[PDB]
RNA sequence: GGAUGACCCCAGGCGGUAGGGGAGCGUUCCCGAUGCCGAUGAAGGCCGACCCGCGAGGGCGGCUGGAGGUAAGGGAAGUGC
RNA sequence: GUGGAGCCUGGGAGUGAGGGCGCGAGCGAUAACGUCCGCGUCCGAGCGCGGGAACAACCGAGACCGCCAGCUAAGGCCCCC
RNA sequence: CGUGAGGGAAAGGUGAAAAGAACCCCGGGAGGGGAGUGAAAUAGAGCCUGAAACCGUGGGCUUACAAGCAGUCACGGCCCCGAGGGGUUGUGGCGUGCCUAUUGAAGCAUGAGCCGGCGACUCACGGUCGUGGGCGAGCUUAAGCCGUUGAGGCGGAGGC
């Protein structure tokens, strides 16, 4: 039985957030939420929440127990970008992307 | 090109832009642009010689008798416009339906019931056109009708 | 017991039992042939000058087929060259019966 | 009546591409650098038909040289004397008896000096 | 200067191994001795504000 | 019927003295050995050579006035960086390199052909530390 | 040969730019079609180590898709990047 | 002398920047990867194959496809080979 | 966009029916997980199909002494599907991108970031050859007119 949690449209870059993402796939529950606490990136809040909305997601919906679980799989997928004018030297107009990422989670039970 | 909507302004400058070289944006090369060669109104229409045809249709009514497709019939006894009528006389003329039938006659009342048949196609003998002889298994006509085509192809 | 046959202008060393591809025989199906021998060895030697007189191996074709495809290809750069070949080597499958020496 | 491309092309790019499976980065991904990849592969298979011919007699040669040499002399006495004695025998086989049956080569070894 | 620019366009490959050093490494925790919670060494414990065994912060 | 391939096998040890013989002759052999030429399963994309153990390289021995005139060179990578060092020198200070040097230029090159070099053991003096793989003595 | 593109046998030719000629494939549309294939699944998409074709291609099978497609034989072009 | 020989009529072209080499001359300086003609050749179009370390035109040779068969050409046969 | 004359876009599709997801759960919200509707929900409104470039997660093979137009030929190793095949690639052989322009280009000469879609030998009238038919010292109609309503015929002026 598994468990999972998407946040979609996150307006936050996706390589910056997957550097966080990858700090706790394959992690307990636990150690996973110490991780990302102490973590000194923007995106710690971000896959924090998701984290969560999925844990809660197992006990409350797939009868999976808190003690028991850990980031099974866990990545993210980039979003539409917004498309934005930057304004240059000498009347040049440049596009800058402020991308976007949907964060996925998902959490296992670790049995025994 | 000359056609289409857009203004005839060259979009930028011949040199120095660091792009490919432009006149108006009305250009085939330019998605929205003029097609080149597109059709045209076009007349498709052309004399074909009046021999041909008129030995063309002889030819069509031929290869129906030689197969035993060709009937001519007198009268068309009790049909007077009605369809239910033209299938009762079809039935005792060997006309079962199993096969198409080109009916030329001159008579309107037969035309208009046998017209909304499927395997029905109707023509007076002003009208026989090889395309339709062709079009239909079996040829079926007036003595009357098939007067007017022998002096057609007279 | 093994020889040294010739078939389709190239030379295998045969034994009873060996399932062998050799170029397109004119042979029916199920017929048996016999291959010249140019060698025979194990536990007796006798040599061929080139082919040896009394021998012969039986064979019986299991049947003739048509290789797998191989694309030949040709391209010349610059002259817009281009040649596109498929092709399939028929051939004729043996079953070696026996070595009558 | 009007026949854009509809179907057409993305057909023939996706025959490219598959042929083109393997090959590294873009020249697996790209249809240019895939049918630029495939010109070349096919004119190498091509020439290495050949050149396969080439590379087994010359392997045939060096393991038949090196068995001669075993009895005392060398690949071009050997071959010469195979001629002289009638047997056609081919290289292939030769390499293979070399190997699989010692005897019979140096009976072939005998054979071909003897011939001389 | 005059305007240096890239040659080609990095592939998938070389960019990749570009970010073979970019992986961020876990922050470094303890356990607080008082309330049992993990948190960053030499720091007062945020979760109980108790720092060399004892109280220092109202939290 | 394809061709024969080898499973591997167990290498063949031999022991070569090279006193008084002719430093090129006697490196064309080596290289043969080396390559596994001499076997009749040789096969050229597995190192299926012998090992080879070479003494007395010291006494190698050479025609003509190369003793002084031939020159090894290397070149540092730096500005003037090319070394000369003729036979007598090298021969006077690391003798053993003289027959490596002229067999390695007899090998192919490539991965196999650096692995074949390793199979190599040449030592000048009469003394090799092998006598564990118990070297086969070879007259060439 | 056999009589006629029925297929077999013998022989010889078959590098190729500009360029000439020949034979084909596929795309859109019309006749064929008031038909026929189609929810027991159209077109399109994704696979395939399978079948046919020298090749361009054509089948067939699995998955997707969910409402169209269209034969033999011919006709016409906004017809292949 | 039966050849992808020739001649006649007609349809369609492309080409009208050549280049190396050998031989024969002129120009140049008994210079030029020079230049301009003549006879031939090859590359052009054979940047397909072997040799010449590598290399359009030097030597060998005119590639329909396949073969893990044989004989040769030039060139080679101490090792790389 | 331009002072102005003027220039001048992009942007269509849930489903049969809104039945457009009550209510609960994490979250400030966004978003999601259940429940529920539906034949179908990777038809959930950022909605038919959903290619390709491009980005990521998981797995198999492989890689840190190696010289490379990236392939190809051979063999061996491992994995997979069950005298066979598929994937991968260690070593050995061979190997100067594509197009354009040129006497000559891998060329350090042109062009191209990559992918998808648009993108260039046509049509009318006349000519000239060839060709499939009709008729043949003759062949043929034009505009029109009648008919048809995807029917064909008449019309000889005129042309050769
Ligand atoms: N007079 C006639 N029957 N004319 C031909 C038929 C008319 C009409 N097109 C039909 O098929 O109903
Ligand atoms: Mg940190
Ligand atoms: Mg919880
Ligand atoms: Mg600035
Ligand atoms: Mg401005
Ligand atoms: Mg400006
Ligand atoms: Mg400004
Ligand atoms: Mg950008
Ligand atoms: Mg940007
Ligand atoms: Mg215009
Ligand atoms: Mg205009
Ligand atoms: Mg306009
Ligand atoms: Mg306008
Ligand atoms: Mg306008
Ligand atoms: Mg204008
Ligand atoms: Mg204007
Ligand atoms: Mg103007
Ligand atoms: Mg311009
Ligand atoms: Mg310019
Ligand atoms: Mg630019
Ligand atoms: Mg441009
Ligand atoms: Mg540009
Ligand atoms: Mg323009
Ligand atoms: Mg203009
Ligand atoms: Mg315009
Ligand atoms: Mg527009
Ligand atoms: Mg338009
Ligand atoms: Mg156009
Ligand atoms: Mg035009
Ligand atoms: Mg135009
Ligand atoms: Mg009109
Ligand atoms: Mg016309
Ligand atoms: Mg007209
Ligand atoms: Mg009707
Ligand atoms: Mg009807
Ligand atoms: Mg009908
Ligand atoms: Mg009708
Ligand atoms: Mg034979
Ligand atoms: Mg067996
Ligand atoms: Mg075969
Ligand atoms: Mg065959
Ligand atoms: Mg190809
Ligand atoms: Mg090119
Ligand atoms: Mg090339
Ligand atoms: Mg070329
Ligand atoms: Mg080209
Ligand atoms: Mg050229
Ligand atoms: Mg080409
Ligand atoms: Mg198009
Ligand atoms: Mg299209
Ligand atoms: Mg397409
Ligand atoms: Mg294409
Ligand atoms: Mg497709
Ligand atoms: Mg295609
Ligand atoms: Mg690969
Ligand atoms: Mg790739
Ligand atoms: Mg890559
Ligand atoms: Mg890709
Ligand atoms: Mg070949
Ligand atoms: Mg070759
Ligand atoms: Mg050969
Ligand atoms: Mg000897
Ligand atoms: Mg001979
Ligand atoms: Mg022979
Ligand atoms: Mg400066
Ligand atoms: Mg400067
Ligand atoms: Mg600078
Ligand atoms: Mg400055
Ligand atoms: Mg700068
Ligand atoms: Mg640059
Ligand atoms: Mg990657
Ligand atoms: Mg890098
Ligand atoms: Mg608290
Ligand atoms: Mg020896
Ligand atoms: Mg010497
Ligand atoms: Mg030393
Ligand atoms: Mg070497
Ligand atoms: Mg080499
Ligand atoms: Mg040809
Ligand atoms: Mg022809
Ligand atoms: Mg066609
Ligand atoms: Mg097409
Ligand atoms: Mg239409
Ligand atoms: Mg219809
Ligand atoms: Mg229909
Ligand atoms: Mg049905
Ligand atoms: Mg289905
Ligand atoms: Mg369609
Ligand atoms: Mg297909
Ligand atoms: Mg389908
Ligand atoms: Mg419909
Ligand atoms: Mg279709
Ligand atoms: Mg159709
Ligand atoms: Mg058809
Ligand atoms: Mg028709
Ligand atoms: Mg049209
Ligand atoms: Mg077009
Ligand atoms: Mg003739
Ligand atoms: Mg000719
Ligand atoms: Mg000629
Ligand atoms: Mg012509
Ligand atoms: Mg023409
Ligand atoms: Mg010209
Ligand atoms: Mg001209
Ligand atoms: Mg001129
Ligand atoms: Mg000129
Ligand atoms: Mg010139
Ligand atoms: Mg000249
Ligand atoms: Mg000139
Ligand atoms: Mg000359
Ligand atoms: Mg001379
Ligand atoms: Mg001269
Ligand atoms: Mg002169
Ligand atoms: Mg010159
Ligand atoms: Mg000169
Ligand atoms: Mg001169
Ligand atoms: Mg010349
Ligand atoms: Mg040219
Ligand atoms: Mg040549
Ligand atoms: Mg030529
Ligand atoms: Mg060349
Ligand atoms: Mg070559
Ligand atoms: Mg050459
Ligand atoms: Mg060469
Ligand atoms: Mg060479
Ligand atoms: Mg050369
Ligand atoms: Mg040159
Ligand atoms: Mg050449
Ligand atoms: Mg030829
Ligand atoms: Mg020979
Ligand atoms: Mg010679
Ligand atoms: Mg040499
Ligand atoms: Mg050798
Ligand atoms: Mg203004
Ligand atoms: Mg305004
Ligand atoms: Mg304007
Ligand atoms: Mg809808
Ligand atoms: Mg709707
Ligand atoms: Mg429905
Ligand atoms: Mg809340
Ligand atoms: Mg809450
Ligand atoms: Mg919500
Ligand atoms: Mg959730
Ligand atoms: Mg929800
Ligand atoms: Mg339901
Ligand atoms: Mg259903
Ligand atoms: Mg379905
Ligand atoms: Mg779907
Ligand atoms: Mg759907
Ligand atoms: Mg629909
Ligand atoms: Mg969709
Ligand atoms: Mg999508
Ligand atoms: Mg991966
Ligand atoms: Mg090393
Ligand atoms: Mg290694
Ligand atoms: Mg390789
Ligand atoms: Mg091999
Ligand atoms: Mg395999
Ligand atoms: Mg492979
Ligand atoms: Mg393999
Ligand atoms: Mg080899
Ligand atoms: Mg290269
Ligand atoms: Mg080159
Ligand atoms: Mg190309
Ligand atoms: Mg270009
Ligand atoms: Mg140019
Ligand atoms: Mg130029
Ligand atoms: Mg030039
Ligand atoms: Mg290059
Ligand atoms: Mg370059
Ligand atoms: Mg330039
Ligand atoms: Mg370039
Ligand atoms: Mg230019
Ligand atoms: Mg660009
Ligand atoms: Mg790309
Ligand atoms: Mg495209
Ligand atoms: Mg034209
Ligand atoms: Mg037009
Ligand atoms: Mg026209
Ligand atoms: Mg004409
Ligand atoms: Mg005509
Ligand atoms: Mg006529
Ligand atoms: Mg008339
Ligand atoms: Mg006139
Ligand atoms: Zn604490």
């Amino acid at each position: 039985m598994e468990a999972k949690a998407i946040a979609r449209y996150v307006r936050i870059s996706p390589r910056k957030v997957r550097l966080v993402v990858d700090l706790i796939r394959g992690k307990s529950l636990e150690e996973a939420r110490n991780i990302l606490r102490y973590t000194n990136k923007r995106g710690a809040y971000f896959v924090a929440k998701v984290l969560e909305s999925a844990a809660a997601n197992a006990v409350n919906n797939h009868d999976m127990l808190e003690d028991r679980l850990y980031v099974k799989a866990a990545y993210v997928d980039e979003g539409p970008a917004l498309k934005r004018v930057l304004p240059r030297a000498r009347g040049r107009a440049d596009i800058i992307k402020k991308r976007t990422s949907h964060i996925t989670v998902i959490l296992g039970e670790k049995h025994g | 090109r000359g056609e289409v909507a857009y203004s005839g302004r060259k979009i930028w400058p011949q040199k120095h832009t660091g792009r490919a070289r432009h006149g108006d944006i009305g250009a085939p090369i330019f998605v929205g642009g003029g097609v080149v060669f597109g059709p045209k109104p076009r007349d498709y229409s052309y004399t074909l010689p009046k021999k041909v045809r008129k030995k063309g249709l002889a030819m069509a009514v031929a290869d129906r008798a030689r197969e035993g497709k060709l009937l001519l019939v007198e009268a068309f006894a009790g049909v007077n416009g009605k369809t239910k009528e033209f299938l009762a006389w079809a039935k005792e003329a060997g006309l079962d339906g199993s096969e198409s039938v080109l009916l030329v006659t001159g008579n309107e009342l037969v035309r208009r019931a046998a017209r909304n048949l499927p395997w029905v196609v109707t023509l007076a003998p002003e009208g026989l056109n090889v395309y339709d002889i062709v079009r239909t298994e079996r040829l079926v006509m007036d003595l009357d009708a098939w007067e007017v085509f022998q002096n057609r192809i007279g | 017991m093994f020889a040294i046959v010739k078939t389709g202008g190239k030379q295998y060393r045969v034994e009873p039992g060996l399932k062998l591809r050799v170029e397109k025989l004119d042979a029916e199906p199920g017929a048996t042939v016999e291959l010249p021998v140019l060698l025979l060895g194990g536990e007796k030697t006798v040599v061929g000058t080139p082919v040896v007189e009394g021998a012969s191996v039986v064979a019986e074709v299991l049947g003739h087929g048509r290789g797998k495809k191989i694309l030949v290809s040709k391209f010349k750069a610059k002259v817009q060259y281009r040649r596109k070949k498929g092709h399939r080597q028929p051939y004729t499958e043996l079953l070696i019966k026996e070595i009558r020496g | 009546p009007r026949a854009k491309t509809g179907v057409v092309r993305r057909r023939k790019h996706k025959k490219i591409l598959k042929l083109a499976k393997g090959y590294w980065g873009l020249r697996s991904k790209s249809f240019r650098k895939a049918r630029e990849t495939l010109f070349a592969a096919g004119n190498y298979a091509y020439a290495h038909r050949k050149r396969r011919k080439r590379d087994f007699r010359r392997l045939w040669i060096v393991r038949i040289n090196a068995a001669c040499r075993q009895h005392g002399l060398n690949y071009s006495t050997f071959i010469h004397g195979l001629k002289k004695a009638g047997i056609e025998v081919d290289r292939k086989n030769l390499a293979d008896l070399a190997v699989r049956e010692p005897q019979v080569f140096a009976e072939l070894v005998e054979r071909a000096k003897a011939a001389q | 200067a005059k305007h240096p620019v890239p040659k080609k366009k990095t592939s998938k490959a070389r960019r990749d191994a570009r970010r073979s050093h970019h992986a961020l490494t876990p922050p470094t925790l303890v356990p607080c001795p008082e309330c049992k919670a993990m948190k960053p060494p030499h720091t007062v414990c945020p979760e109980c504000g108790y720092y060399a065994g004892r109280k220092v912060l109202e939290v | 019927m394809k061709t024969y391939v080898p499973k591997q096998v167990e290498p063949r040890w031999v022991l070569i003295d090279a006193e008084g013989k002719t430093l090129g002759r006697l490196a064309t052999k080596i290289a043969t050995l080396l390559r596994g030429k001499h076997r009749p399963d040789w096969t050229p994309n597995v190192a299926m050579g012998d090992f080879v153990v070479v003494v007395n390289a010291d006494k190698i021995r050479v025609t003509g006035k190369k003793l002084e005139q031939k020159i090894y060179t290397r070149y540092s990578g730096y500005p003037g960086g090319l070394k000369k060092i003729p036979l007598e020198k090298m021969l006077a200070t690391h003798p053993e390199r003289v027959l490596e040097h002229a067999v390695k230029g007899m090998l192919p090159k490539g991965p196999l052909g650096r692995r074949l070099f390793k199979r190599l053991k040449v030592y000048a003096g009469p003394d090799h530390p092998h006598q564990a793989q118990r070297p086969e003595k070879l007259e060439v």
